[PDB]
RNA sequence: CGAUGUCGGCUCAUCACAUCCUGGGGCUGAAGUAGGUCCCAAGGGUAUGGCUGUUCGCCAUUUAAAGUGGUACGCGAGCUGGGUUUAGAACGUCGUGAGACAGUUCGGUCCCUAUCUGCCGUGGGCGCUGGAGAACUGAGGGGGGCUGCUCCUAGUACGAGAGGACCGGAGUGGACGCAUCACUGGUGUUCGGGUUGUCAUGCCAAUGGCACUGCCCGGUAGCUAAAUGCGGAAGAGAUAAGUGCUGAAAGCAUCUAAGCACGAAACUUGCCCCGAGAUGAGUUCUCCCUGACCCUUUAAGGGUCCUGAAGGAACGUUGAAGACGACGACGUUGAUAGGCCGGGUGUGUAAGCGCAGCGAUGCGUUGAGCUAACCGGUACUAAUGAACCGUGAGGCUUAACCU
RNA sequence: AAUUCCUUGUCGGGUAAGUUCCGACCUGCACGAAUGGCGUAAUGAUGGCCAGGCUGUCUCCACCCGAGACUCAGUGAAAU
RNA sequence: ACACAGGUGGUCAGGUAGAGAAUACCAAGGCGCUUGAGAGAACUCGGGUGAAGGAACUAGGCAAAAUGGUGCCGUAACUUC
RNA sequence: AGGACCGAACCGACUAAUGUUGAAAAAUUAGCGGAUGACUUGUGGCUGGGGGUGAAAGGCCAAUCAAACCGGGAGAUAGCU
């Protein structure tokens, strides 16, 4: 359902009156402006496209400026799309704010995780290292065996090997929301979220709930 | 992995790197212009400009610190007497780098690095 | 923390002094146990008079550890050694009638209220 | 590990298809000296962006 | 990090006495209970301090009943309630971790005269 | 037999179901709890040690359970080398002897830079029919799916008692997986300090080099687990074993022949990720180009001049992006990197001077000095006027309209 | 038992659990007196077993410092 | 076979610390080892540190870690004294 | 005094790793044994192949030893590939 796009400011803690420390992640959720509304006639689906501002003018190409000229007249870092469920809320130039999350108790939070680049075995798939002494010859972090024998005569698909790790979108699936403060574009959620500081993320009410 | 780290190894150990940067800083202070590789100059900036900032203020303790970090009375004296007042009112950016092609022996990118005032 | 082959001091007047952990009870593949967790031990020192002797195999509960406990306050409580109170193999009740050294709030549960009462501090 | 069959000149050329060099195709000129030079690099004479480097 | 800084000031406390490593402090910790909330005393030598604004902490070693019993307090927490200094030791060090193996009469710290 | 390396272990697995646990049922010589046997079910899960070279086995001690098999008795161009088929030596035994034992005993070289298939990642080219910048749909594929204990129902149903539920709710754990450094910690040869030997800066003082970073004590950022957040689901559809309603053949009966209803961790979906090379190459929005002329074998023809758009590429400053490509930000109409300013953090009272003391040393100036990767600012330095690529309205036939 | 197939013989000790080890039993398959028998202080880069300390051997790996691996320039192999 | 981390007899031999011709830093003297420049990925090699546990590893404490000097005190069974 | 003790030069080669188209047709690094004696080493000499030498391993006799190397009988023979 309708969600918002925010930036990861960092992590901190909140102390409650009952002596409990809650670790929270600060998400800056500025105003999101609707730039386009998809419907079932022109497109085959009902959704809305939104943007968050703070983009310079000389870096906006003519196609993007023309796209924004549709009652948005304000460029943003990028465009995101949210599938629109029932309700049929006002769409064009509505400028949804963080107040939308003033009643929800759970959020999913999607973002691009930190990029390791190398992964490597052991670190990527929690493989067990072979021994370090007792003769081991140049085989400590190596994977080991990758196939049975002549009978299969090959290596199966999906075999766990060394490659790229991180730098891919991940969801956290129903985090808890602690505080939603207005006049500051802030949303505090318990726990950690994927990505580094200053990275963009998509906050969306939990579907499991 | 390297995340938010600074300083490059130059394929050397710490002691060799420190000695090389000390010698290069002394040479740059003495000659006001030198020919070196681009990464080496980019690293030498962070070693040489702080010395000029330290020399901005003259005191016995600052002289001792500069001598600890350079180990050459000649260039220490050139500081606090010539390079101090020459900049004085300039806030950072005492050196500039200019690419100057490649080196014949190994095709390494080369660059001049020199003080901005250029002895004028 | 507290795993198999770990040597623990004794914090009650059972006359054992030193014990060795031989199993971490509760769940399969469980690695180590913290404070307030039942473990299987074997006696090693067994002072003469005592109430038990060397080679006995019975239960025990960890009351002090060098790693400590965090709990929601965010604080930590570390100790200089690992200690436990011997328990009956079947009834799971303490054998000794005295408790030495401080204990920690995680022993507040119903099962160890006698240990809580007998402890000198906390 | 060594080859079991001798690969062909066709495979050799297919592999080398990615070995072609690339030209700079970008030689900027200095409005003073007039010399063509590699961009962001000083000129062979000693000029850069009009000014004469290697001088007082 | 203006946002984070301004968020932390809202919880930072204004009644933290200036205590140094090697000083003996007395911390009154709240003991939560159904309807028996009350203070509890903890006295010991301060062996380490960590200054991180709202994330500040300090370690106190009590050495009770023959065991060291260390305790790490979060300075800006509602459970610490209050803290007071009873002695002023001279140690010319930031971390007193050697007291872990020192113990005995060698664990005493000379008072700081002023 | 012009060589297919053999037992056990380690690492990594994948399939079957004749099912060990979990799930659904019939029967019971099933009162309850707990059991026995059979049927359906392969989604997930399925122990650490002692002894032995030991797979197996016995033992101790856990678990819901510690399944049976195939895969060259899976796996040595992945590892080991304990057993076992070389050369040394000894015991028992056999032989006159050289020697032998499928008897024992001590010791005893494990090579290979990956061409092709395969697999894990990441790119270039062309295509998708004018070109370009974005957001999508989703054919298809992959990941995930485990389970204990405590409490309520309830000391209730059941039972003489002891004992003790099904169904339905709540909480807290084990193992596993994903993410992240707010906390607790590790590291932190780029920060501070102590100290031994020796050399040097003319000497004192103060510093630097070397000795594993000389040794050692702390410790920023980053990365990290032991640290802390989350997950497995609910729901829906069609079913397996099984249970049925109505109902003839066969006046009764019958779950079945016509018809109708329930029914499991299996199947489809729901959850997460990839995904239009999906050549079946999809959809939506936006942006750019609308000048002449010559020739021929005269049709998706060739050529001269003028023109060069949208955008891209290249170059430079770089990144919590990265083997290289790639990807992201910035290029003076600028905070992209370095420097500088302020702060923070760490270390722990710098040097010089003064006083006390014969001196080591202590006290004041002084929580001083220094301080990497951090935070907030600042054009001081470096990111150039340009050049390069990419064009000039985009085929044919038919269908519905304007002519 | 450097000797014993049956065999991990039986008993005792050690461990929590000991086909190994130590002490006995004697049913010596198949010990035995210069192809020497039984002991023996000291000695051993000798074989077996146990304990203290110590530890990344391990539960379970994490970070860091250098040399390669990777990219650019020069030279330039090999088995098959 | 090489401008090859191998082998090759004799003589001289300074300072500080040190028992020392060991070891560390130096003097006289001689050298930086005939491809470089970048980056800071798996994996390999050579090293440093490590929370709690401390042989649970393994055929086997293999390898690592640990002990380590001078003076004085003190020191068991057994013994060929 | 000692085929005495610890430990450099010197002589060895017990463990591990690396290397295995090597830096090297047995070496490098870290440990390890002897180190006044049955010790080690330079120069020269003697023992010659069914022979020599051997604190004995069928070991060594010019990177070759259950019978060295060079030349010859010799185009040995090969019911075998
Ligand atoms: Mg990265
Ligand atoms: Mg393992
Ligand atoms: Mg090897
Ligand atoms: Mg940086
Ligand atoms: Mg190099
Ligand atoms: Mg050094
Ligand atoms: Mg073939
Ligand atoms: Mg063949
Ligand atoms: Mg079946
Ligand atoms: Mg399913
Ligand atoms: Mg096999
Ligand atoms: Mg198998
Ligand atoms: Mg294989
Ligand atoms: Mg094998
Ligand atoms: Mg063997
Ligand atoms: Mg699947
Ligand atoms: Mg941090
Ligand atoms: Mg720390
Ligand atoms: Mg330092
Ligand atoms: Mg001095
Ligand atoms: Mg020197
Ligand atoms: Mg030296
Ligand atoms: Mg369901
Ligand atoms: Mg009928
Ligand atoms: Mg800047
Ligand atoms: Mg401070
Ligand atoms: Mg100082
Ligand atoms: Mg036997
Ligand atoms: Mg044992
Ligand atoms: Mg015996
Ligand atoms: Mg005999
Ligand atoms: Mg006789
Ligand atoms: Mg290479
Ligand atoms: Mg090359
Ligand atoms: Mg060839
Ligand atoms: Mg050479
Ligand atoms: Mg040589
Ligand atoms: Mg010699
Ligand atoms: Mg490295
Ligand atoms: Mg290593
Ligand atoms: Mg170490
Ligand atoms: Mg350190
Ligand atoms: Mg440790
Ligand atoms: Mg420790
Ligand atoms: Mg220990
Ligand atoms: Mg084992
Ligand atoms: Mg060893
Ligand atoms: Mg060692
Ligand atoms: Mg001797
Ligand atoms: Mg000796
Ligand atoms: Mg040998
Ligand atoms: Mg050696
Ligand atoms: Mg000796
Ligand atoms: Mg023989
Ligand atoms: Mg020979
Ligand atoms: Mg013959
Ligand atoms: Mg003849
Ligand atoms: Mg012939
Ligand atoms: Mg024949």
């Amino acid at each position: 359902m309708i969600g918002l796009v925010g930036k990861k400011v960092g992590m901190t803690r909140i102390f409650t009156e009952d002596g409990v420390s809650i670790p929270v992640t600060v998400i800056e959720v500025e105003a999101n402006r609707v730039t386009q509304v998809k419907d079932l006639a022109n497109d085959g689906y009902r959704a809305i496209q939104v943007t968050t501002g703070a983009k310079k003018a000389n870096r906006v190409t003519k196609p993007e400026a023309g796209h924004f000229a549709k009652a948005g007249v304000e460029a943003g870092r990028g465009l995101w799309e949210f599938r629109l469920a029932e309700g049929e809320e006002f769409t064009v130039g509505q400028s949804i704010s963080v107040e939308l999350f003033a009643d929800v108790k759970k959020v999913d939070v999607t973002g691009t995780s930190k990029g390791k680049g190398f992964a490597g075995t052991v670190k990527r798939w929690n493989f067990r290292t072979q021994d370090a002494t007792h003769g081991n010859s140049l085989s400590h972090r190596v994977p080991g065996s990758i196939g049975q024998n002549q009978t299969p005569g090959k290596v199966f698909k999906g075999k766990k090997m060394a490659g790229q790790m991180g730098n891919e979108r991940v969801t956290v699936q129903s985090l808890d929301v602690v505080r939603v403060d207005a006049e500051r574009n802030l949303l505090l959620v318990k726990g950690a979220v994927p990505g580094a500081t200053g990275s963009d993320l998509i906050v969306k009410p939990a579907v499991k709930a | 992995m390297r995340h938010r780290k600074s300083g490059r190894q130059l394929n050397r150990n710490s002691s060799h790197r420190q000695a090389m940067f000390r010698n290069m800083a002394g040479s740059l202070v003495r000659h006001e212009i030198i020919k070196t590789t681009l990464p080496k100059a980019k690293e030498l900036r962070r070693v040489v400009e702080p010395l000029i900032t330290l020399a901005k203020t003259d005191s016995v303790a600052n002289r001792r610190l500069a001598f600890a970090r350079t180990r050459d009375n000649e260039i220490v004296a050139k500081l606090f007497n010539e390079l101090g007042p020459r900049f004085a009112s300039r806030a950072g950016g005492y050196t500039r780098i200019l690419k100057c092609g490649f080196r014949a022996g190994d095709n390494a990118p080369m660059a001049y690095i020199e003080l901005v005032d250029r002895s004028e | 923390m507290i795993q198999e082959q770990t040597m623990l001091n004794v914090a009650d007047n059972s006359g054992a002094r030193r014990v060795m952990c031989i199993k971490v009870l509760g769940g399969s593949h469980r690695r180590y146990a913290g404070v307030g967790d039942i473990i299987k031990i074997t006696i090693k020192e067994a002072i003469p008079r005592g109430k038990v002797k060397k080679g006995d195999v019975l239960k025990a509960v960890v009351v002090r550890t060098k790693k400590g406990v965090r709990r929601p306050d965010g604080s930590v409580i570390r100790f200089d050694g690992n200690a436990c109170v011997l328990l009956n193999n079947n009834s799971e009740q303490p054998i000794g009638t005295r408790i030495f050294g401080p204990v920690t709030r995680e022993l507040r549960s119903e099962k160890f209220m006698k240990i809580i009462s007998l402890a000198p501090e906390v | 590990a060594v080859q079991q069959n001798k690969p062909t000149r066709s495979k050799r050329g297919m592999r080398r298809s990615h070995d072609a060099l690339t030209a700079v195709t970008s030689l900027s000129v200095d409005k003073t000296s007039g010399e063509k030079h590699l961009r962001h690099h000083i000129t062979a004479d000693g000029y850069y962006r009009g000014r004469k480097v290697i001088a007082k | 990090s203006n946002i984070i800084k301004q968020l932390e000031q809202e919880q930072m406390k204004q009644d933290v006495p200036s205590f140094r490593p090697g000083d003996t402090v007395e911390v009154k910790v709240w003991v939560v209970e159904g309807s028996k909330k009350r203070l509890q005393a903890f006295e010991g030598v301060v062996i380490a301090i960590r200054n991180r604004g709202l994330h500040s902490a300090f370690t106190v070693r009590k050495i009770s009943n023959g065991e060291g019993v260390e305790r790490v307090f979060q300075t800006h927490s509602p459970v610490v309630d209050s803290i007071s200094v009873k002695r002023r030791g001279a140690v010319r060090k930031a971390k007193l971790y050697y007291l872990r193996e020192r113990t005995g009469k060698a664990a005493r710290i000379k008072e700081r005269l002023n």
